[PDB]
């Protein structure tokens, strides 16, 4: 006699699993009680940052004519964006390289 | 069984390759051994806590997840090795 | 006369090439030799994920690269282009190290 | 067989096809993404944990999470994230 | 009616009289000491919570703190703290 | 009828309230259970660090010939211990001041 | 009530006193305004987050414990203000 | 003649004096006014605990004198005794700000 079970992700119309992340919050030893809308909100903003970084990385990969994302364009996306770079200044990337940065004083006459 | 000199396996072409990727143009001859010592210090700083991790994880095999912890408690957060 | 480039220009090309490229620049087998050399000083007969050593490498030369841009900034800021160890010492102090 | 290992690769790949229907992914980049999202998840949840300590509150609400978003995010990221999460909260409230 | 607030300044004072019976202290210095106690407490507690979260541990024992302090403390301080806490926990265990 | 109330700190021979420590752990939500020796070990290493830093403060105060220790004595105690400076480099101290440190290049001749 | 020009509420001789405490011997005239900008950036950051605290605390008065939070979230940790 | 100490003697004396002293150097009232001014940029109707204000003053002064010592050693490396804000910008950027 139970109604059809929607997902809370479908109730928010979103991609990320609300049950998984809410379970992570409950077993994270963070609080005994967690409100209903907070994991939904967290999944939404994780979706926002994910789409933002992924879109910029896809644009950067399109700049160098490859349709499969590599850590180099991940580094290019994260370091050329001052909010993203400031957000992750203490963050290391594997095989992302660095931004090509040449001092003009090193350049010859 | 023991290991005695692999720090001189750090080739000065590799050091100058990192210098070029680090943007260094002209390099003194005295740089190499001092940077070797500095990076070695960094290595004990990481691997001491990594050894402590593997000991507390009750293993004799070093895994990358403990490496993730060992980099991250100094805030050297590396992505792609956690999981 | 045989071809020979003036100094620094090939170094500039190396800088450009290596700033595009992302691969490891040390031969890795001496790097695991160093890893096991330092590791046995805390506890002997520790085994290693190869991925663990690769993470150690990526973090290591990443820290060295950032140190190298800081060292280059120090070398320029004292009105020069050539690095000396006093750049490294100043960088270590100002990094809180 | 082996135990199930949960991944965001399906969900992030869905988001990928939302924003870039054209491009593929590497497994290394996806491990980078998973390490990323787990890192920032425990970040934001940690500052929310300290907020729960400082507010002496047992139950975590969205209000505390929006506050922690202003703590973490740089600027227009924070305002847009607040906006998007606000709309998502509204349609979740109306299910 | 005033709300009783927990502070360690009496314990700091008795520790001081243990090490130096002849020595006094200012109130702001005791505030610094209580801040130090709370600071090291929250550091070690968050670190132990994370180490429990890694090895799927739900019960915290002194082994985990011993590991976490020998992480956080370099040099001889780690060895001496491990030794002293070992004697304290051991003769507590006999008690 | 019931045994004498006997403190766990006295049982561990300690000064810091291990019951208060364990309670703050439980309200700190670090784990859903905590072993008995954990807050004892916590308390004990806190008297260890406290004894060390107060030893240093006493050394500074006898060097500074004042009976009651002040935050300047705290600063002077801690900042000549470079091991603490690895431990507490990112720590600021109220009214502690700074180490008197004049470089030889500032000195003439 | 309404305040405009507390950018110069830091006097130059106060900066010279700080620089003598900071071990500085010879001070350019260009120093003071650049340091003014730097300190403005730092206080805008920490006081913005303090405002975020106090509105989250639903208060019209700030506390020093909010300041403790503001110093701790980059690890500029200060003792003796209710911590 | 009336006496005049040569440059650097008096400056080093005040360096000794203020490395000896511990107290705040900027006047508290204009700093407080600046605190109120900056906090007004975010939200009106705000009161201020004084303990918060002295905490801000002490933390700010400690931050400043720390970066002062950093730029001091940087100018020492740069063979100068006169500080210029290019040293400050280099110290911030290498420090990461």
């Amino acid at each position: 006699a139970r109604a059809k079970a929607k997902t809370r992700s479908s109730r928010a119309g979103l991609q990320f699993p609300v049950g998984r992340v809410h379970r992570l919050l409950r077993k994270g030893n963070y609080s005994e009680r967690v409100g209903a809308g907070a994991p939904v909100y967290l999944a939404a903003v994780l979706e926002y940052l994910t789409a933002e970084i992924l879109e910029l990385a896809g644009n950067a990969a399109r700049d160098n004519k490859k349709t499969r994302i590599i850590p180099r364009h991940l580094q290019l996306a994260i370091r050329n964006d001052e909010e993203l770079n400031k957000l992750l200044g203490r963050v290391t990337i594997a095989q992302g390289g660095v931004l090509p940065n040449i001092q003009a004083v090193l350049l010859p006459k | 069984k023991v290991l005695r000199d692999n720090i001189q396996g750090i080739t000065k072409p590799a050091i100058r390759r990192l210098a070029r990727r680090g943007g260094v143009k002209r390099i003194s001859g005295l740089i190499y051994e001092e940077t070797r010592g500095v990076l070695k210090v960094f290595l004990e700083n990481v691997i001491r806590d990594a050894v402590t991790y593997t000991e507390h994880a009750k293993r004799k095999t070093v895994t990358a997840m403990d490496v993730v912890y060992a980099l991250k408690r100094q805030g050297r957060t590396l992505y792609g090795f956690g999981g | 006369k045989p071809h020979r480039y003036r100094p620094g220009t090939v170094a500039l090309r190396e800088i450009r090439r290596y700033q595009k490229s992302t691969e490891l620049l040390i031969r890795k087998l001496p790097f695991q030799r160093l890893v096991r050399e330092i590791a046995q000083d805390f506890k002997t007969d520790l085994r290693f994920q190869s991925s663990a050593v690769m993470a150690l490498q990526e973090a290591s030369e990443a820290y060295l690269v950032g140190l190298f841009e800081d060292t280059n900034l120090a070398a320029i800021h004292a009105k020069r282009v050539t690095i000396m160890p006093k750049d490294i010492q100043l960088a270590r102090r100002i990094r809180g190290e | 067989k082996r135990s199930r290992k949960e991944s965001y690769s399906v969900y992030v790949y869905k988001v990928l096809k939302q924003v870039h229907p054209d491009t593929g992914i590497s497994s290394k980049a996806m491990g980078i993404m998973n390490s990323f999202v787990n890192d920032i998840f425990e970040r934001i949840a940690g500052e929310a944990s300290r907020l729960a300590h400082y507010n002496k509150r047992s139950t975590i609400t969205s209000r505390e999470i929006q506050t922690a978003v202003r703590l973490l995010l740089p600027g227009e990221l924070a305002k847009h994230a607040v906006s998007e999460g606000t709309k998502a909260v509204t349609k979740y409230t109306s299910a």
